[PDB]
RNA sequence: AGCCAGGAUGUUGGCUUAGAAGCAGCCAUCAUUUAAAGAAAGCGUAAUAGCUCACUGGUCGAGUCGGCCUGCGCGGAAGA
């Protein structure tokens, strides 16, 4: 479960999930799984998804993991009321804006790709597509 | 027959029919292929 | 390898996007001595164009207001997810 | 000439005489015994060779015995004694497993000319050959 | 099926055949078997090699599109199934009679063995040949 | 698209000798005869046999399988 080995602080703001991605174009790999819709993917959901990829296309292929949580959710337990502090960190999750490349993958072919790519976007929140990595 | 909310073609001989509004998968070889709506 | 494509008068945010929002896309050819040209053309033949590996090597002579350009395709914006084309950077 | 009645291509080494668990109920299967496919079977194994695979035709009819001409060994079995390596398939293009070249198997190719279907004899040369190819025996040509 | 080019190339080469040719023979096999497959074109190789391309395709417009170019009385033999078996050395050779033959040998049936153009004939078995 | 057709002889191929036999797994993924045939996409076998499909033939003979980009819809959809 994918998680900082060390931080400056603990707890983090909510903030707002806004804009369009950075990570757009597919770097390392040949292919890529592309998040069409906005939101954010926790430690578990990437482990889960990437889980489902790399079982898929067996142990041949590369496979790469773009984005990265660093942003600690904190969950206030059950019958607590509100107020008395910030709430304890549970899960770790990373924002996924429009156009951010979530997963690459590269050494296999285009009709197996797209399959393990549908076994990993099952498990995710957000709405995904396939993306090539096209020359410049 | 299966009620589930995705219902795909599983083998070969599964055929997409829509009769009264909702979507079936009849099939020749295997009935479990046999599935309702969605 | 040639595309027909208007002069811009209307450039911006505003003029941009109502552009885009009409089956074309601004582009911009630059180079040499001579000043840029801000350069208004269609989607779908770029679209389709792009799809080959030549397009990004090769000289293209684009067709504006009767004359031929050379140039070659140096930088471009494609859309986020969509798979769209928002801007091409042409150098001479 | 006849067509399919109850004809079968089906015998582990023509040496192993009476076969019950290599073969035992597919050979007396039909109204044929099993003491057919030891005493008749052997007749034509002893002129060539044993401990050598070889198969026949089976078209069994209603009298008691059936009518046969056996045919020819087959590819790989034979490249074993030929090849050098007993155990022919694994890895063949990840890791190469042995190698033949085209002087010895286009010899070996001709001699099985009474079975074999073709035109020259270069022509089932690159078969014959060909059937190295597919043991990780990439072929020294 | 690949294209115009392609569908050329196989039809202008058999016309080409027809130029360096003489005597042919039909044959179908409406239940026929690869042992056989293996008698009709061994036969072939006995001869001397490859270049006896049987060619079966007299489709309606397919290979009576050559048809117009070379032996235009081949036009009427299009109907039902025939292979024009084209031959090269020796002026009418053997290959007409073994058609017949091998129907009889394990091949169900052979076109009722029509035959094709030397006299401009019709069904007629012809042992006399040049040997 | 339909429709009587074909769609191989060795391959029991070596393999861990209990079998993998076009099709558990190994990899190779022959080349001939040639209209064509992958040493095979599926079904069926203890494994074979066998039946299909790839392909190729001949008939009727014209428009047709598929993917994105989207405009509106369909199911998913049960409470007093
Ligand atoms: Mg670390
Ligand atoms: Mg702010
Ligand atoms: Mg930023
Ligand atoms: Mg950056
Ligand atoms: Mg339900
Ligand atoms: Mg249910
Ligand atoms: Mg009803
Ligand atoms: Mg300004
Ligand atoms: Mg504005
Ligand atoms: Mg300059
Ligand atoms: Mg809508
Ligand atoms: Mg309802
Ligand atoms: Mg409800
Ligand atoms: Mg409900
Ligand atoms: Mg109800």
């Amino acid at each position: 479960m994918l998680q900082p080995k060390r931080t400056k602080f603990r707890k983090m703001h909510k903030g707002r999930n806004r804009g369009l991605a950075q990570g757009t174009d597919v770097s390392f790999g040949s292919f890529g799984l592309k998040a069409v819709g906005r939101g954010r993917l926790t430690a578990r959901q990437i482990e889960a998804a990437r889980r489902a990829m790399t079982r898929a296309v067996k142990r041949q292929g590369k496979i790469w993991i773009r984005v990265f949580p660093d942003k600690p959710i904190t969950e206030k337990p059950l019958a607590v009321r509100m107020g008395k502090g910030k709430g304890n960190v549970e899960y770790w999750v990373a924002l996924i804006q429009p156009g951010k490349v979530l997963y690459e993958m590269d050494g296999v072919p285009e009709e197996l790709a797209r399959e393990a790519f549908k076994l990993a976007a099952a498990k995710l929140p957000i709405k995904t597509t396939f993306v090539t990595k096209t020359v410049m | 027959m299966k009620v589930r909310a995705s219902v795909k073609k599983l083998c070969r001989n599964c055929k997409i029919v829509k009769r009264d509004g909702v979507i079936r998968v009849i099939c020749s070889a295997e009935p479990k292929h046999k599935q309702r709506q969605g | 390898f040639t595309i027909n494509a208007e002069v811009r008068k209307e450039q911006g945010k505003g003029a941009s996007r109502r552009l885009r929002a009409a089956n074309k896309f601004p582009a911009i050819i630059y180079g040499g001595k001579e000043a840029p040209l801000a350069i208004e053309l269609d989607h779908d033949k770029v679209m389709n164009m792009q799809a080959k590996a030549e397009f990004y090597s090769e000289v293209l002579t684009i067709v504006v207001d009767g004359k031929e350009i050379k140039v070659k395709a140096q930088d471009v914006q494609r859309h986020p997810y969509k798979p769209k084309l928002q801007h091409i950077d042409f150098v001479r | 000439a006849k067509k399919v009645q109850a004809y079968v291509k089906l015998q582990v080494a023509a040496g192993m005489a009476n076969p019950s668990p290599p073969v035992g109920p597919a050979l007396g299967q039909q109204g044929v015994n099993i003491m057919e496919f030891c005493k008749a079977f052997n007749a034509k194994t002893d002129s060539i060779e044993k401990g050598l695979p070889i198969p026949v035709v089976i078209t069994v009819y209603a009298d008691r015995s059936f009518t046969f001409v056996t045919k020819t060994p087959p590819a790989a079995v034979l490249l074993k004694k030929a090849a050098g390596i007993k155990s022919g398939s694994g890895k063949p293009n990840k890791d190469k497993v042995g190698k033949i070249s085209r002087a010895q198997l286009q010899e070996i190719a001709q001699t099985k000319a009474a079975d074999m279907t073709g035109a020259d004899i270069e022509a089932m040369t690159r078969s014959i050959e060909g059937t190295a190819r597919s043991m990780g025996l990439v072929v020294e040509d | 099926m690949a294209l115009n080019l392609q569908d050329k190339q196989a039809i202008v080469a058999e016309v080409s055949e027809v130029a360096k040719g003489a005597l042919s023979a039909v044959v179908a096999d409406s239940r026929g078997v690869t042992v056989d497959k293996m008698t009709e074109l061994r036969k072939a190789g006995r001869e001397a090699g490859v270049y006896m391309r049987v060619v079966r395709n007299t489709l309606l417009r397919r290979a009576v599109e050559g048809t117009p170019f070379e032996c235009l009385k081949d036009a009427f033999v299009g109907p039902t199934l025939i292979a024009y078996s084209m031959e090269h050395p020796g002026a009418a050779a053997r290959l007409f009679k073994e058609f017949a033959k091998a129907n009889a040998k394990f091949e169900v049936k052979a076109a009722a063995f029509e035959g094709e153009l030397i006299p401009a004939s019709q069904i007629d078995r012809l042992a006399t040949l040049p040997t």
